[PDB]
RNA sequence: GAGCUACCUAAAAACAAUUUUAUGAAUCAACUCGUCUAUGUGGCAAAAUAGUGAGAAGAUUUUUAGGUAGAGGUGAAAAGCCU
RNA sequence: UCUCCAGGCAUACGCGUAUAACAACUCGGAUAACCAUUGUUAGUUAAUCAGAAUAGGCAAUAAUCACACUAUAAAUCACCUAUAACUUCUCUGUUAACCCAACACCGGAAUGCCUAAAGGAAAGAUCCAAAAAGAUAAAAGGAACUCGGCAAACAAGAACC
RNA sequence: AAUUAUAUAACUUAUCUAUUUUAUAGUAUAAGUUUGAAAUUUCGGUUGGGGUGACC
């Protein structure tokens, strides 16, 4: 399934075999699939993290463009 | 006496001190973690 | 002073410290500290016999390669079951609740080797 | 992480392990000083509701009989193993208790006056006035609370309609209904006043810690001035 | 009559049960589709679970008085 | 770099798309739309202009709400609009003054109210002012079924009034079985209030709710493909023969 | 952040020989502490060495795990201790 | 082979290949030899050593060679009734001159056995200065020293505020 | 020391309940009054060393 972690990450999580069912699964139960609201500032810091990442990507290759450019 | 072996290591009590478990017990242990996610460290625990 | 980069294992730490390096269970460990080995949890080799047989590990370089074409859900249907149908078609024999009969599973429950979830290894 | 050891439900004879405190609470603060080490004890649980009549029985007066008189580490006064019937339970023992004793516990209030023996349990309204008594119960049913420790005895000073005045160990005057129980005579262990510990190490050994080392009237305007 | 064992140590009572099952007519949404506790949806009320076969490992015994040689009578051994 | 779109406008966004998107129309308005509750612990300016006394001259007037604090608590109960004020105080009422922190709280009862559409008695944390409340509502019901969403904020609030809503569009007879002349009375007393059935479910529900009821409706096994090329043959072959 | 230190909780451990009114007694090891002197003073050591000394069945010492957190904790009060 | 010194071997906790052989002689050991260094290859083997079905009923009586005794601080599942199951050996630890002290640190470091059968080397070569440190010996005297018998002594006794 | 002080602890009036012929009792709150656990802020200038008196 697709699931959100603590962490306010989407992940898929691979379900494993058990011979009881989830709900009187008290090891089962005691994993968390879902992120409370002191997460929400963290998805932005890397929403704007991987941005600052992609800009600086694509602004080397037009820089390195220009240096083809000019050599040819 | 002489100082500096304040360091007199167990493993037990380290990773019940600093562990995965212990930081995940406590929102604010949390939030510890997300920091070191953001920072990009390879250790986010002991 | 610790290590905080290397791997967690069961050589390090206290001697009650102790976890797996990856094996299957084999057994149950019962009360009264008894292990109790399970023969059906014990992985059989189902191994071929090899005599008669022509196929080697390499192939000749004069050995021509095909068009690689992955195997589909369309090109498996064609070749197994469409001619059934088809011919039963023409016939007229051909209802919706007999799909079985070409060879549709309604479930995959009490089959041994199920398709969703599997439950056997390769 | 802190878990009371008083987790057991049944009554039983059997001594009960304590963990001790050192005067923290579950927080782990401490909120007594003084309380520390001591001795390893085991809790052997009284009874305090001394007619208390065995399951499957009528509530009408009944015989115990007194197996041993034992020493308690958990109380000043000492604990007497008494049985009746088929069953067994510790409560606390009067100065003269002896093993091989019978002891009464009576439900019935006498109309008229009921002859005082050491060691019985009668409801307040049968004793007479002037009769030394002690684990008194403040509410009927409630089971003793107060003169449960060792040598004291209480007075009945008084007895009008369906209450009665105690005058408790401390001269305080306490007023309950007569049909409240009562134990005659006083606790046992009448000399526990007279021990001497004789030295500082003794105090360590029943669980008590040394004191710390560290060592108001606002006049009014008129008077400021004359202080 | 003292009762013997503290309450902070006997097992701790239910929670409460949501408002939303006192409405008659109203179906609640809860977790029990995700297959896991959210805090932000209405709890699932379960059926008893049978297994369907009898596990010798964690076989559980019936009560007294269910029992076949239970008799009125005591018998003491 | 910057967002391409203001940080204000990003709730909106995410309701445009996904799963969100396919909530439908009607339930994405009540979340689109913000609306101010009725002032409660403040009073509104009766004008939006009044003389300024001190140079005689007509100013504009605005209505600023107290910010107030609903504790997680009043969503199990009726309060009428009430909250926690969580401000500050000047000591003695002078400017002058220390500033001290003040919490005004409201005064909390526990009542028992009777739902006619429901035939139920619930226990309620409530407030003075929801009884006065009520009473100008002419009854329980008439209260929660006309108080909006943000005057009445309380989830429990909702939920009743969803439950109401959908007694009413339904008109289940499970409502005072054995008399249904009693039955047919009260639901006409409240037959203003009838809305259509699809409307009265998604009434009071969290965006986190219609989001898990929105999963369940369309909520599907995969189809076999072994079905699926077994109708595009049979087509096929059938368009043949024709 | 209590793997140091302060105090506490649980589970454990150690104490030879010699005398004694039979023990917070005596003599004196192991062990714990740190009186006085010399050395050392970027040293072997960010508090040690060498002698000399104090206690050494107890309010003793020591081990493992747990607990109390800074507007706080702990303190046989040195405003001492909390890497 | 000789001369001399006198905490060794195990386990726990910790450490994490420092283990062993070969090859190297850059770096590391505060210098060489040789390796504790670099590279390559190897290694620690366990059913006994070590780690890792359910529901009821129920208990007065220390330990100390436990007997006699004395004591006070008052001190460790079983057994029974029913129910269920009706033959099993997989997994993990195991090397070392090692750990905490920035160091190959005169430091710190728990338990069992033993006290040399185990384990080790104070001197790279030479010289015999001053000053400095440590040890021993002292004619006659014996606190005249010094703030003070500090330190030392073939002394280590007495007494009082 | 000045300013505060729903830390506690009392009270009074409302509010809300019951009863009561107006009385009692109580009290998820508000406004006061009394206590002060605490909080915040300050240490004018001339005056051998001070003490003191003084002075501006
Ligand atoms: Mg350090
Ligand atoms: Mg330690
Ligand atoms: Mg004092
Ligand atoms: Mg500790
Ligand atoms: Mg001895
Ligand atoms: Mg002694
Ligand atoms: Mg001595
Ligand atoms: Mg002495
Ligand atoms: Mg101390
Ligand atoms: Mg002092
Ligand atoms: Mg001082
Ligand atoms: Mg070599
Ligand atoms: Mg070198
Ligand atoms: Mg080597
Ligand atoms: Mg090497
Ligand atoms: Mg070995
Ligand atoms: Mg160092
Ligand atoms: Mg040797
Ligand atoms: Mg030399
Ligand atoms: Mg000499
Ligand atoms: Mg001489
Ligand atoms: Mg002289
Ligand atoms: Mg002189
Ligand atoms: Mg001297």
């Amino acid at each position: 399934a697709w699931r959100r972690d603590i962490f306010g990450r989407i992940v898929w999580h691979k379900f494993k075999q058990w011979p009881i069912p989830w709900y009187l699964n008290k090891r089962y139960n005691r994993r968390r699939f879902f992120a409370m609201p002191y997460v929400d500032r963290f998805i932005r810091l890397r929403i704007e993290k991987h941005a600052r990442i992609e800009a600086r990507k694509r602004s080397l290759q037009k820089k390195k463009e220009k240096i083809l450019h000019a050599k040819f | 006496r002489a100082r500096g072996n304040e360091y007199q290591p167990s493993n037990i009590k380290r990773k019940h001190k600093h562990g995965w478990v212990r930081r995940l017990s406590t929102p604010a242990g949390v939030q510890v973690i997300l920091r070191r996610m953001l920072k990009g460290r390879k250790s986010l625990s002991h | 002073g610790a290590d905080r980069m290397s791997k967690w294992t069961s050589k390090r730490g206290p001697r009650t410290f102790t976890k797996s390096r990856g094996a299957k269970k084999t057994g149950i460990y019962t009360s009264d500290r008894k292990f109790v080995q399970i023969k059906e949890m014990v992985p059989e080799f189902v191994v071929p016999d090899l005599t008669g047989f022509k196929l080697k590990p390499y192939v000749n370089y004069r050995a021509p390669a095909g068009i690689d074409t992955p195997l589909t859900a369309k090109a498996l249907f064609q070749e197994t079951v469409a001619p059934a149908i088809e011919k039963d078609f023409k016939e007229g024999t051909f209802d919706a609740n007999n799909l079985e009969k070409y060879g549709f599973e309604p479930t995959q429950e009490g089959k041994l080797f199920q398709l969703y979830p599997k439950n056997f290894p390769r | 992480k802190f878990v009371s050891w008083k987790s057991r439900t049944k009554y039983t004879v059997k001594p009960v392990k304590m963990r001790k405190s050192g005067g923290r609470d579950h927080t782990g603060r401490i909120r007594v000083h003084g309380i520390g080490g001591g001795h390893k004890q085991n809790y052997r649980m009284i009874d305090f509701l001394r007619f208390r009549p065995e399951k499957e029985k009528a509530p009408e007066p009944f015989e115990e009989k007194v197996v041993v008189v034992r020493y308690d580490p958990c109380r000043s006064a000492d604990i007497a193993l008494v049985a009746g019937g088929s069953r067994k339970r510790w409560i606390i023992a009067t100065e003269n208790m002896k093993a091989g004793d019978t002891i009464l516990n009576s439900n019935h209030i006498g109309r008229m006056a009921v002859a005082a023996q050491e060691g019985d349990a009668h409801p307040l309204g049968a004793l007479p006035v002037g009769t030394l008594i002690n684990n008194v119960e403040s509410e009927p049913g409630r089971g003793a609370q107060y003169i449960r420790a060792a040598g004291t005895c209480g007075v009945l000073l008084r007895k009008v309609n369906g209450t009665a005045i105690i005058q408790l160990p401390s001269k305080r005057q306490m007023q309950v209904l007569e049909s409240c129980t009562a134990t005659v005579g006083r606790v046992s262990n009448v000399n526990h006043n007279q021990r001497v510990i004789g030295k500082a190490g003794r105090n360590r050994w029943l669980g008590k810690r040394p004191n710390s080392g560290l060592w108001k009237i606002r006049p009014l305007p008129p008077m400021k001035s004359y202080v | 009559a003292y009762e013997w064992g503290v309450r902070s140590t006997r097992k701790p009572e239910p929670r409460p049960l949501d408002r939303v099952y006192e409405i008659p007519g109203l179906e609640p949404i809860t977790y029990e589709g995700k297959k896991h506790f959210v805090p932000w949806l209405a709890r699932p009320i379960f059926p008893p679970w049978e297994r369907g076969w009898n596990d010798p490992r964690f076989h559980r015994a019936a009560p007294i008085h269910e029992q076949t040689l239970y008799k009125e009578e005591p018998c003491y051994i | 770099p910057l967002h391409r779109y203001p940080v204000h406008l990003w709730q909106k966004l995410r309701l445009r798309q996904g799963i969100c998107a396919r909530l439908p129309a009607h339930f994405l308005r009540s979340l689109e739309e913000e609306r101010t509750p009725t002032p409660v612990h403040y009073k509104p300016h009766g004008t939006k202009f009044k003389i300024n006394p001190k140079n005689g001259q007509r100013e504009r007037v605005e209505d600023v709400p107290i910010p107030v604090h609903y504790p997680p608590e009043s969503q199990q109960g009726l309060w009428g609009g009430e909250g926690l004020i969580l401000g500050y105080r000047y000591a003695n009422n002078d400017k002058l003054s220390k500033r001290v922190k003040k919490v005004w709280k409201p005064q909390l009862f526990t009542r028992e109210l009777y739902s006619e559409i429901l035939d139920k008695k619930f226990t309620v944390t409530v407030t003075m002012r929801t009884l006065d409340l009520i009473d100008e509502a002419y009854g329980f019901d008439f209260y929660i079924l006309k108080t909006p969403k943000e005057d009445l904020g309380s989830k429990f609030g909702m939920d009743l009034k969803r439950g109401m809503l959908l007694r009413l569009a339904r008109q289940d007879p499970h409502l005072h079985p054995e008399n249904p002349e009693r039955r047919a009375a009260i639901y006409d007393k409240y037959r203003s209030f009838v809305i259509p059935e699809a409307e009265a479910e998604w009434v009071g529900l969290t965006l986190e709710e219609a989001l898990e009821k929105q999963r369940l409706l369309e909520e599907k096994d995969p189809v076999p493909l072994f079905k699926v090329y077994v109708e595009e043959l049979v087509q096929r072959l059938q368009e043949q023969v024709l």
